[PDB]
């Protein structure tokens, strides 16, 4: 049952790592 | 129905969006940028 | 009990207006809980704790009239290919979890539907199902998605019989308009303790007698308290019966996506490497 | 727990992987 | 970092400055800075948090629709829990109505009510934001209390 | 020689006008089209049909249902109605606050809704709750082994008000 | 030869290009300017997925409830599609809450962008009936009575109440003309109504521009 | 009704925070 | 105050004025030079009463006939409506067909128009399509064997025949998903195409400007 | 009438009639002359035949569908009977679809086939006008051919 | 005959293909046409001609085998609410042109459905229907629009009797394959002429045989001709039941169009006259 | 039955009316 | 120090690679979305249902159905099947020329299509008409009190050939 | 017979009316 | 399902020469 | 199914319409207006 806890992980890491390329992409927000 | 998970994301991003927009304004508002106005 | 929910409404627990059949004869709200997993995988035993919870240092009234302390009961309704795990599939912790629980199924066909009670109150108030996840690949009526699971928990005496008959565990009105002159006592058939009211009517004991010596009361006043401490809630909440490889997938689009956003990056930062070097932007 | 590393790691991986795929890139002359 | 200053010797560019326009031919490129390498990432971002909770969370087939029998709860989406706890908390239908019916007239008459002063930082519009805040604040009260027993919607739950 | 702006106007004014007028007679069955067509009047509404959408047996239903007992039906438009030996009258289902469907309750001798808390009597008029009238009432005449539910248009025997459904 | 030249001559792709290059973003513009963006994403996503999805569902009492059983169980990923449409309607609503965020917190809807914040407010209005709509069309319990508690509220409205409420369910009672008004309401007027308005939007913020810094 | 929901909210409002910071790691390490 | 001054300032009235004022009809442009927007007209008027009856018609084989009988004997002006659609159709086909015939006739395709012809001649792809679609959503026996006796027509092609059927009557038979699908095509998918491509269409013409005299 | 001479003077005219355009910056003024007056007459007009049609003429409402009965006549639409008698003319099915799917593609192929010259007249265009008449008295001929007799099909009922 | 259709297909004497049932039995096509007014008003008397043509000097084979005239016979299906006009309804004129045509329905409650036949087919080529229109003003079942007309003409006599059985108006193949040798002549039941064929089978008068003194035929090969020239022949027209209330309004709408258009052009008259004395276009 | 002969007539005219009335606004065509 | 145009291109390829990775990844579900799900094989499908869409009783339907009767039945998949003392297989009735479906002719021995006169024998074999191919055939398995139709795969007994419907 | 009458005449009588409003509209002072 | 036919089409071909001449005929009485 | 007077406008407008696009050709070959080409 680890592969439900991964995907709600995969959930919440592919919304930090949107948040960081796009402050990273556009230089700082 | 009320759905815990969603209503979560609403509250949460709609506090955190708020905090940010006022916390940005408060950045132009101690340094104004060119324009400024 | 739950058996005379299955006596009177054998078809299901469960109205079509989504309210639980207990209501009809335990009269008293109370708050009931549930803890099930936000999703399971097919074929898995997991944990559905259902909570019915009371102040064990307040008691009461038994059939006879005096204190007791009270029993808990529930009815669980899983979606359909759900039931009670077979205890060769049970852990052993879960089995030290459960304790003395007699399961038992609303009706043949019907597995997922499971009443459990009368239960030692002070030692349930927190009762474990050990549920059984269907599987899909081997049932062309299951399918992968997202249900609903119905509970309904009980504390204390009910207030009605299937005969259609009051308990002790009742408040009392009147019958008519008048003055009380009939404070008594004593019996005649069984033991235990009665009380004859008129202005005719009789009340069992249990319930504390809130009018004394010579009152005058109206159709409809109370002649005694409300002795019942216990009550009954239901809830719903949800269950996710998940393919592995859906998430599996997911995890591998997700991975993908982030790559790719990084690659995204790093071109921007390409340019912006040019556009400082040459000067038309 | 498992929630918990799983978060740290992947995240600490896919930061891994930016880093190493930016200096990489440098080294290989193209950034 | 790419960034170009505003030609403030161009009398086109004053002209929309003026106008409080022009600010679009200052700053960074847009092509392809923003629109080819940024965008695409917010998109597949959105995406992809999008499919991550459809997987996660499917949606619920609930029963078939019975005219004869009223479900325990009834509740629209979670934007109309205001609206909504309105509607259920007016006496007067009509006024109910007309206070679900202000909302978007208000909000349309909002630009004519704060074009009387040209700031647009919240920190020099101190009522303005007071005004919001408060509406705000109002607002996720009602929402709340849309989920709550009818009787506790003025409080939700606290005093 | 040359019309001046009180010429052209005018002339606009006869002209759109005319426009106008071939714009609104095209627009009038566009309007009353999307208007939905009446059901059919028997005298006020008749008839009263069951979950199925099958026609009550008036026969088959007081075998199935005892004194006193309270039964929904699809009594006027498909509104639920209360059937209640027959009675006379059939009491709206449909509550006054919101309108939820309110289910009947003889322990108490009265309708109670589970949304908001709003009673009725066992005639069906407001004793609590935030229901701001009373549940309507229809002429219950039985006749050939059939229900017929007629619009109310008496006197309230409940409040002696005229019916606010009117 | 060359196909482009053949192209450029005709659509004069050069001009785009000049117009699409002549553009800057300005300082101020910072994460949540991406807000309105994103609501259009989610709408882009409403499209297609509801798009999809009138290719199995039936706007029939008999049929919608089945209908959706049949996507959600049979249909090739259409658990997928279906979920993805819920989940990306309540998320366009919620971006377009955090969208009006940005703008009243950043003073945008201000002289000359009046007529963007009003086409705004209409958009908005337009979203929540496609929520409202939408709602309700598999005929569950959930749907009918989210419609039948709400059906009756314009009758509140002196004298074009009952008329509005009629129109709005095709009758005085809710059944299977209110499914079908609801169903021509989803796919049919509110795609294009908030085409229309989502155009004047766009077509009026390129014209003016973003607002300026804080 | 609590749990889930404070817990997402928590959530929502924190990964924010994070995505931050790692985006401004980022830009130290690239040397912007 | 005055509003027009108001929303000038905004909208930049004048120069859509101007720009409309600015453009001229040359002594060659003749009567046939109506015929596409005679065409455009039939469009409209498919665009209104189609929606119209999208508010009565119903896509299930059980409801679809009895809905169309609904709409001509008990709607209020529905036959009106539906006969309506059904003339205007045929006369959006044939005045699209006339269209052609001045287009061809005054080689108005030609250099650098080539883009407006081929724009031309997917629009008729597309009206064609409504027609067919459209043609049997009353599932009588006219439009059903119009479905049945073409359905099996794509199967001749060898590798992806029977694929391109299957995809268009919904599954290896024509029934309920065969009237579904062409209900999707022809309420949204072609109106929206034909919005796309008359778009672009219109859009070049404008842009270009009627061709030269003969 | 009012007319407006081409400013022959005009280089960006001039630029524009080298490339076959710029021939709406002359002759009568499009509005209001043409749009505002007379364009409402053509579309009420159409409008008017059309809606008499519609009520002279209503929509006919057949027999429902029976799949195990095939009438007797089944046509599509008019401007579907030339291809379909193509359809059930050809015995190679194949050769019938590539036949029916050569029509739009090769109309599509008309301005690159006719970019040989600038002519616009028919009169100047000798060739390209007998192949457009040859090919619509074809289409008339196989439209007409489809509502008779497989037997009359390359005659139509004549020699 | 017409009432050997209603015997042996009571309920209708249309086919769910829309074959009309005279088929079966008549196997000649002939050319059936049909006159019905493009539109009638409701509660209208009005004519419907179905015209039998056939060639009156080219005669048919009668059942004891010699030449006879041959009658023409029809069914006209109307739309629903349309039925046979009252003869109080009918002008003198029509009368006249009808004749003693004795019109019946297919069954009860199918007025709309009328069987013609046999008449003298040198004097009835042409049958004439006085029809009544049904209206919508006084039935709930009746409503204005367009409707299907069913028309079946026929000439001639048949090729199968009701109980299966073949006529002379019939050609005759074979039986088996060899030499001919039986070509006579000769009866025994009744009168008439019978031709005895083996190689056994009989064929009657009528047809003429092809086959003289000892052919070598095979089976399947035509004994004789085929003496039928008559046939069958059913076609589809259209009538609108029309509402004169439409087409007033509809005659006012065009005149408003027609007025609206002039000014339109009167206005841009004006406007060419401004444009003509100003210069800014 | 001549309200009907007056409808296909009012039919014919429009359309001969409106042709008649763009040649004459659009001067001759 | 500065990237030349090869460069740029690679990075492209690979960026806009991994992108369009994405795209198509996203893409696939949606295509096979829009392809029809599966009807449900059971040996190649099985059962047979009439014209109201019940499945069909052997018993009740030989009760119905003289000798060298035939009859059409929803078949294999929805299309009209011809069902002819059961027969053990049966004909297809959708015309291999267009599609009409083909009716029977007991007096001329031979299925006679109305669309453009296709004629098939008493098995169903083309022998007149514009028709190319013979009636397609189903094994006519009886079994239970219901008929079985399933994929005819042999060896076509009238033509000897392969079966054109494979 | 009386389509031909109808049609001629009315069409005559509108053309009698385009014409009465144009020169009544000039006699007006209008046109 | 010819005489309605042929009628259709030589009125659609002759009310246009119809028109045509009336069209004309009010510009000569207009003076253009 | 034919239907007669729909086939007839159909017929008669696309006759009518191409001898009126070769007589306005025709004019303009005759008499060649402005820019001619
Ligand atoms: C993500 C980081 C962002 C940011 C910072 C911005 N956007 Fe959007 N954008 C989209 C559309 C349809 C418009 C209007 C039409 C148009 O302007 O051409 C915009 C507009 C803007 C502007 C103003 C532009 C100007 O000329 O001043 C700005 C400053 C802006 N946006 C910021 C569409 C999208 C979109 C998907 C379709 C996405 C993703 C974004 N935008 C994201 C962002
Ligand atoms: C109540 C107000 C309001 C609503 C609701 C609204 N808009 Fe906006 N939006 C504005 C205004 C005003 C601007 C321009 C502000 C500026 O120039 O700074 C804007 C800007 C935008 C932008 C560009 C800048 C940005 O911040 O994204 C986009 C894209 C956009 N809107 C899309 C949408 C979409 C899509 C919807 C709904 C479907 C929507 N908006 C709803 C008022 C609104
Ligand atoms: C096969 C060719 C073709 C088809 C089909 C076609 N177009 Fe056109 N059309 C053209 C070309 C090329 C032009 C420009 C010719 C010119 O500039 O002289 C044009 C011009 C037009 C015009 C302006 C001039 C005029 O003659 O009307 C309109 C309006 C128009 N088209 C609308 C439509 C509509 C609406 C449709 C179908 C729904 C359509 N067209 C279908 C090729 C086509
Ligand atoms: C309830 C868990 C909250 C975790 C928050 C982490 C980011 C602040
Ligand atoms: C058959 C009648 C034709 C009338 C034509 C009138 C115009 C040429
Ligand atoms: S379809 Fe059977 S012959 Fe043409």
């Amino acid at each position: 049952m680890a592969i439900l806890t991964l995907g709600w992980v995969s959930l919440l890491v592919v919304f930090t790592w949107s948040i960081a390329m796009v402050v990273w992409g556009r230089n700082g927000l | 129905m009320v759905e815990p998970l969603l209503s979560g994301i609403v509250l949460g991003l709609i506090v955190v969006t708020l905090a940010g927009l006022f916390y940005a304004a408060y950045k132009q508002y101690k340094r104004p940028n060119e324009l400024g106005g | 009990y739950p058996f005379w929910a299955q006596q009177t409404y054998p078809e299901t627990p469960r109205e079509p207006t989504g309210r639980i059949v207990c209501a009809n004869c335990h009269l008293a709200a109370k708050p009931t809980e549930v803890e099930v997993p936000q999703s399971v995988l097919p074929d898995t035993v997991f944990k559905a704790v259902v909570k019915i919870p009371y102040d064990t240092s307040v008691q009461q009234v038994g059939a006879d009239g005096s204190k007791v302390g009270l029993n808990v009961g529930a009815v669980l309704m899983l979606p359909e290919g759900f039931k009670i795990a077979p205890e060769d599939r049970i852990p052993e912790e879960l089995k030290e979890e459960i304790g003395d629980v007699y399961f038992q199924p609303y009706g043949e066909d019907k597995d997922n539907i499971v009443i459990v009670g009368p239960l030692p109150g002070e030692q349930y108030q927190e009762i474990v199902f050990p549920v059984l996840s269907p599987n899909p690949a081997n049932d062309k009526n299951i399918h992968f998605g997202k249900y609903s699971v119905h509970v309904g928990g009980n504390r204390g005496r009910g207030q009605v019989y299937p005969t259609g008959e009051k308990s002790n565990n009742n408040l009392y009105s009147a019958a008519a308009t008048g003055t009380i002159s009939k404070i008594a006592k004593q019996e005649g058939e069984d033991g235990s303790v009665k009380y004859l009211v008129d202005i005719s009517d009789t009340i069992p004991a249990g319930p504390e007698l809130i009018v004394s010596e010579g009152q005058a009361v109206t159709a409809g006043d109370a002649l005694t308290n409300n002795p019942n401490v216990g009550g009954f809630g239901q809830l719903d909440a949800e269950i996710v019966l998940q393919d592995a490889n859906r998430v599996g997938w997911l995890i591998a689009f997700v991975a993908l996506v982030m790559l790719a956003q990084v690659m995204l990056v790093l071109k921007k930062k390409q340019v912006e490497k040019v556009q400082a070097a040459e000067m038309n932007f | 727990m498992l929630a918990i590393v799983a978060y740290i790691g992947f995240l600490a991986l896919f930061t891994g992987i930016a880093a190493g795929l930016l200096f990489g890139l440098r080294s290989a002359k193209i950034l | 970092a790419t960034h170009k200053k505003p030609d403030l010797s161009d009398p086109t560019l004053r002209a929309k400055l003026a106008k409080g326009m022009g600010h679009n031919y200052y700053g960074e490129p847009a092509w392809p800075n923003d629109l080819l390498y940024v965008f695409p990432i917010v998109i597949m971002g959105s995406f992809a948090c999008i499919v991550a909770l459809a997987v996660l969370d499917p949606a619920m087939t609930g029963e078939p629709a019975n005219p004869f029998a009223t479900p325990l709860e009834i509740l629209p989406e979670w934007y109309l829990y205001p609206v909504f706890q309105i509607l259920r908390s007016l006496p007067n239908k009509l006024l109910g109505v007309l206070a679900m019916a202000s909302v978007p007239l208000g909000l349309i008459l909002v630009p004519f009510i704060e074009n009387v002063n040209k700031f647009q930082n919240p920190f020099r519009r101190p009522v303005a934001t007071t005004v919001f805040l408060f509406g705000t604040l109002v607002t996720l009260w009602l929402g709340i209390g849309a989920a709550l027993p009818l009787d506790k919607s003025l409080t939700l739950g606290l005093f | 020689d040359v019309p001046d702006m009180g010429r052209r106007q005018f002339m606009n004014l006869l002209t759109f006008g005319t426009v106008t007028g071939v714009a609104l007679g095209a627009l009038y069955p566009v309007v009353n089209y999307f208007i939905p067509p009446a059901a059919g009047g028997a005298g006020g509404g008749t008839t009263a049909k069951d979950e199925l959408g099958n026609d009550v047996s008036v026969s088959k239903f007081l075998e199935s249902h005892n004194v006193g007992d309270r039964t929904l039906v699809q009594g006027l438009k498909g509104d639920p109605t209360y059937i209640v030996a027959i009675t006379d009258y059939g009491i709206n289902a449909v509550c006054t606050h919101l309108g939820c469907v309110v289910p009947w309750n003889a322990a108490e001798n009265k309708f109670k809704c589970p949304c908001h808390g709003s009673q009725y009597d066992a005639t069906g008029k407001v004793v609590r709750g935030p229901a701001p009238k009373s549940l309507a009432l229809s002429h219950a005449k039985t006749e050939n082994d059939k229900i017929v539910l007629t619009s109310w248009t008496e006197t309230d025997f409940r409040t002696g008000e005229e019916p606010w459904w009117s | 030869a060359n196909v482009y030249d053949w192209f450029e001559e005709r659509l004069e792709i050069q001009a785009i290009a000049e117009d699409v290059t002549s553009k800057y973003v300005p300082p101020h513009v910072n994460i949540f300017y991406c807000l309105g963006g994103i609501t259009l994403v989610c709408f882009l996503i409403q499209f297609a997925t509801g798009f999809a999805m009138t290719f199995y569902y039936k706007p029939t009492v008999a049929e919608a409830y089945s209908s959706v059983q049949y996507i959600m169980n049979e249909v090739n990923f259409g658990w997928l599609i279906r979920s993805i449409h819920r989940w990306s309607a309540s998320m366009m609503v919620l971006m377009m809450i955090l969208h009006v965020f940005r703008v009243y917190l950043t003073g945008g809807f201000k002289k000359p962008r009046e007529l963007t914040w009003v086409s705004g407010v209409i958009l908005a209005v337009i979203t929540v009936s496609f929520g409202v709509t939408g709602y309700s069309l598999p005929w569950d319990q959930v749907g009918y009575w989210a419609v039948k508690i709400v059906s009756g509220v314009p009758e509140a409205i002196p004298v074009v109440g009952v008329l509005i409420s009629d129109l709005l369910r095709g009758g005085s009672s809710v059944g299977q003309a209110t499914l079908t008004r609801y169903y021509s309401a989803h796919t049919f007027v509110l795609p294009w109504l908030i085409a229309v308005f989502m155009l004047f939007h766009f077509l009026m913020i390129r014209k003016q521009g973003i607002s300026g810094p804080l | 009704m609590s749990g889930e929901l404070l817990n997402a909210a928590l959530l929502s409002f924190g990964l924010i925070f994070v995505g931050w910071a790692l985006g401004a790691l980022l830009l130290k390490i690239q040397g912007a």
